[PDB]
């Protein structure tokens, strides 16, 4: 579910102690840690129980797992949609304001101002959210 | 866990469990497999609960709406019958007991809410729900009510609440919609309120649970109840005279009850499957089996064409069925308990006055909906639309990334899109390839060094001489405090970031380890947060200055110095990239650990000093050793886009804030708190003209009042590093930032535009320095002021 990017053969190659495309077990964790990776000691015992050497084969399948995928545009209009009373693809800044602010994470009234702000590109105190969702896709 | 070569069965206690026993006994008289039938309370959660662990009944009754979540938890096995057994059993019911197109159940009846009536109280029961409290009202002459039914479970409020246009789920594009949700619009909110209303006006009591209802009904105390097949039987040993008809509509619309088709699931850690299959096709789903549960408590329309047949001639059953088709199936998707939690919430606390309708609704709504994700998927969202802005500023407007290949053409849009985020891990994946191709045979100490970095925490550190936080912690970006350049700014264009120093965490020390950042101590507040942030960007220098400057400079220069040898002539230097020396390396916080450990793998790589390559490559180097040895060969800097606002993190008191170091960070707290009398009034004075810090210059002189004579005290502040040296006439007019101070000064009569400084330029006037510094606007001031053009002897 991976390609072009490879993971690092790079990074790894760092860990291969006698460069014959393995690495141990014990290292495992930190060769995912170097890449951005935060497994658990359950889950790196529970793929050390399917094989210690590990080789690059079988570290690029583990890296698969714990890669998230990123929302999608799609997924990002709809959960502004949501909280569109109107349908028309507007929400007011009194609105996202409640919304970001007493739904999900807890965020400072700081932090969800300037997400208003920084959404609200007309400076109008409305939030055309499909117009900045469909900007902000290169 | 559960014990093979028998059947555990669940069932709930409103069932025939009894009937359901005696199908089991046949099935032990066939085989020699007994077969255990229990009812334990909440059967519904506790099976999901022991289930996961792998124990529970090897089989489980229940309406098919829980199946799905169980289906999805893992915790149902799917079951095989073939075309024959499948044939036998109405079409409709299977489509109840599917998941993810596989059957994880197999049906037994059609479950309907009705309206049950005594005919002898009530011969002609109302059509609607509107007409209940006057027949109350009629019953209540004689102490009796005209309807009572469980005002606990949520199942049996539905059909009103969903009669003028409640909804569960929406079904759109070929599923439910778990975002489209009908808990708290017009149709809903009207339903529930005829509901609180009946028991505002004492037709009915918030408390009345399933079985106060059922023994109200059955003892001739009210006229009417609401609830489905499996309660006939007990109104069958009453005395009553009762019928089973159409529920009462709601604004002319049919009630809609949920319709629920009782299911028999086989539990995916049995290990008696094909047991289970043989005695839910070949004894239970029979007429012989069905008959039996049915005369115990009737199971309504059975999922059996054969035994429906003559079922469906019954008009209770007709009754259960015409409600069902005014109605809906309900959904299996496992956001149905969720559902009906919050709707009990909801109901509940209407129904008691705890919560109005409309809030009762509105969180149940929230609730069930799960808007909890959507906000999150917002914030997220517009957190990184943040962060782009800032990384698109810096890479296109910065200098230093035209002259390498690393530079973004400006926005195309009114704002950045993501890909100056992509562009920046681009970015550091270059800086990382470089780096690992420098030093790619790792050796033994160089490899577990490098481990040792990967597994290190860092808190990050940002002083000030301002006041930065409260409760919350509130950094912001230079450019997002102007906003409320010179040309080296514009080099790096990164002033939309906040800046901090490292260090490594996992230590008992007192914090911080570090007090300046390339010699600078940047105040005596020192602000550390102890977690990364996803779109920061971490460079091993201060951006814009890649030296490292000789040991002599550095905090900790003793330990150094005393501790090591040649290193001391190594570690000043500029720390770049191949391509020269503005060829900054630029990680991004994935790639942060890893580019720092292989910099300081080759720098240690390129030491003479013996002693330090040992002191490094320690097996068992402590995080303190480990942090002085990082903050020796480099600078780390670590970059926040736009702001930081937190309520986690620590502030640390190093010493007191100086009156000067108050006066130029504008800390009104610890200027308030110095400048009590007139003399603090005088220094804070002087420290303001010298700083050209106008604004608190212009506090100060609202707070107090200033005479003649207090610029006269000025004038002898030998102790005044600004007065020491200047006329307090020097300091108005040496740089035109303190125009309105001098205006101030001129307007009240506190300075003579004409005095001759004593001090620095003595001789001089302010005019001589409003000319040097060519300020139109202050010349023109002081000349329209009475100033004195030229200089005579004497
Ligand atoms: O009240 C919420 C509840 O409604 C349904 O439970 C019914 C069940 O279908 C019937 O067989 C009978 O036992 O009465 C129950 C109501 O007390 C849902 O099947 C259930 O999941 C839900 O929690
Ligand atoms: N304000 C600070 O502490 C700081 C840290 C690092 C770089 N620049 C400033």
């Amino acid at each position: 579910t991976e390609e072009q990017i490879a993971e690092f053969k790079e990074a790894f190659s760092l860990f291969d102690k006698d460069g014959d495309g393995t690495i141990t077990t014990k290292e495992l964790g930190t060769v995912m840690r170097s890449l951005g990776q935060n497994p658990t000691e359950a889950e790196l015992q529970d793929m050390i129980n399917e094989v210690g050497t590990i080789d690059f084969p079988e570290f690029l399948t583990m890296m698969a797992r714990k890669m998230k995928d990123t929302d999608s545009e799609e997924e990002i209009r709809e959960a502004f949609r949501v909280f569109d009373k109107d349908g028309n693809g507007y929400i007011s800044a009194a609105e996202l304001r409640h919304v970001m602010t007493n739904l999900g994470e807890k965020l400072t009234d700081e932090e969800v101002d300037e997400m208003i702000r920084e959404a609200d590109i007309d400076g109008d105190g409305q939030v055309n959210y499909e117009e900045f969702v469909q900007m902000m896709t290169a | 866990k559960i014990e093979e070569g028998k059947l555990v069965i669940w069932i709930n206690g409103d069932k025939g469990y009894n009937g359901l026993a005696e199908v089991g006994k046949k099935f032990e008289k066939d085989t020699g497999i007994k077969v255990t039938v229990e009812h334990p309370d909440k059967l519904e959660e506790k099976f999901p609960q022991v289930a996961a662990t792998g124990d529970g009944p090897d089989i489980i009754f229940w309406a098919h709406d829980r199946f799905g979540g169980y289906a999805q938890s893992g915790l149902l096995a799917e079951i095989t019958p073939a075309a024959a057994f499948q044939d036998k059993l109405y079409p409709f019911t299977w489509d109840a007991v599917r998941y993810n197109g596989k059957l994880i159940a197999y049906p037994i009846a059609v479950e309907a809410l009705s309206l049950i009536y005594n005919k002898d109280l009530l011969p002609n029961p109302p059509k609607t729900w509107e007409e209940i409290p006057a027949l109350d009202k009629e019953l209540k002459a004689k102490g009796k009510s005209a309807l009572m039914f469980n005002l606990q479970e949520p199942y049996f409020t539905w059909p009103l609440i969903a009669a003028d246009g409640g909804y569960a789920f929406k079904y759109a594009a070929g599923k439910y919609d778990i975002k489209d949700v009908g808990v708290d619009n017009a149709g809903a909110k009207a339903g529930l309120t005829f509901l609180v209303d009946l028991i505002k006006n004492k037709h009915m009591n918030a408390d009345t649970d399933y079985s106060i209802a059922e023994a109200a009904f059955n003892k001739g105390e009210t006229a009417m109840t609401i609830n489905g097949p499996w309660a006939w039987s007990n109104i069958d040993t009453s005395a009553v005279n009762y019928g089973v008809t159409v529920l009462p509509t709601f604004k002319g619309q049919p009630s809609k009850p949920f319709v629920g088709v009782l299911s028999a699931g086989i539990n995916a850690a049995s290990p008696n499957k094909e047991l289970a299959k043989e005695f839910l096709e070949n004894y239970l789903l029979t007429d012989e089996g069905l008959e039996a549960v049915n005369k115990d408590k009737p199971l309504g329309a059975v999922a059996l064409k054969s035994y429906e047949e003559e079922l469906a001639k019954d008009p209770r059953i007709a009754a259960t069925m015409e409600n069902a088709q005014k109605g809906e199936i309900m959904p299996n998707i496992p956001q149905m308990s969720a559902f009906w939690y919050a709707v009990r919430t909801a109901v509940i606390n209407a129904a008691s006055g705890r919560q109005t309708v409309d809030a009762a609704l509105a969180a149940a709504q929230t609730n069930a909906a799960a808007l909890d994700h959507c906000a999150n998927t917002v914030k997220n969202f517009l957190r990184k639309s943040i962060a782009a802005q800032s990384y698109s500023k810096m890479f296109s407007q910065g200098t230093s990334f035209k002259s390498l290949n690393l530079s973004l053409e400006a926005p195309s849009g009114a704002r950045s899109s993501f890909r100056s985020l992509e562009h920046l891990d681009k970015v550091s994946r270059h800086y990382i390839s470089e780096i690992i191709q420098k030093v790619h045979p790792l050796s033994s100490d160089e490899r577990h060094l490098l481990s040792i970095i990967i597994n290190s925490n860092f808190n990050f550190r940002h002083q000030s001489n301002s006041n930065l936080s409260n409760n919350i912690l509130n950094i912001k970006s230079f450019d997002k405090i102007q906003s409320e350049y010179s040309e080296d700014i514009k080099e790096i264009s990164n002033h939309d970031f906040v800046f901090f120093g490292v260090e490594i965490s996992n230590h008992q020390e007192k914090l911080p380890l570090n007090k300046t950042h390339h010699t600078v101590d940047f105040g005596a507040n020192a602000y550390i947060i102890d977690h990364d942030s996803p779109y920061g960007y971490m460079t091993l220098t201060d951006h814009f200055d890649n030296a490292i400057p000789p040991v002599f400079y550095h905090e900790h220069q003793s330990f150094f110095l005393d501790n090591f040898k040649e290193v001391v002539d190594e570690v000043s230097r500029y720390v770049h990239g191949n391509q020269g020396k503005t060829d900054v390396p630029i990680f991004n916080t994935k790639d942060m650990r890893l580019g720092i450990g292989l910099h300081l793998i080759d720098f240690i790589r390129k030491s003479k000093d013996q002693g330090f390559r040992e002191f490094c490559y320690n097996k068992n180097i402590d995080p303190v050793s480990l942090d002085r040895i990082i903050n020796f060969v480099f600078q780390l800097e670590y970059h926040i886009p736009r702001m930081l606002s937190t309520d986690n993190f620590k502030k640390i008191k190093l010493r007191d804030i100086s009156l000067e170091d108050a006066i130029k960070a504008s800390n009104y707290e610890e200027i308030n708190n110095k400048v009590t009398d007139k003399k603090m009034a005088h220094q804070a004075l002087a420290y303001s003209l010298g700083n050209k810090k106008a604004d608190i210059a212009l506090y100060l002189l609202s707070k107090f009042n200033f005479t003649k004579q207090d610029v006269a005290e000025m004038e002898k502040m030998k102790n005044n590093r600004y007065c020491n040296l200047y006329d307090v006439e020097y300091l108005l007019s040496k740089d035109g930032a303190n125009y309105k101070v001098l205006e101030y000064f001129i307007n009240n009569g506190l300075v003579d535009v004409n005095k001759k400084f004593q001090k620095v330029n003595s001789g001089d006037t302010m005019l001589d320095n409003a000319m040097k510094s060519k300020d139109s606007k202050m010349i023109d001031f002081l000349l329209k002021n009475g100033a004195i053009l030229g200089k005579r002897f004497e």
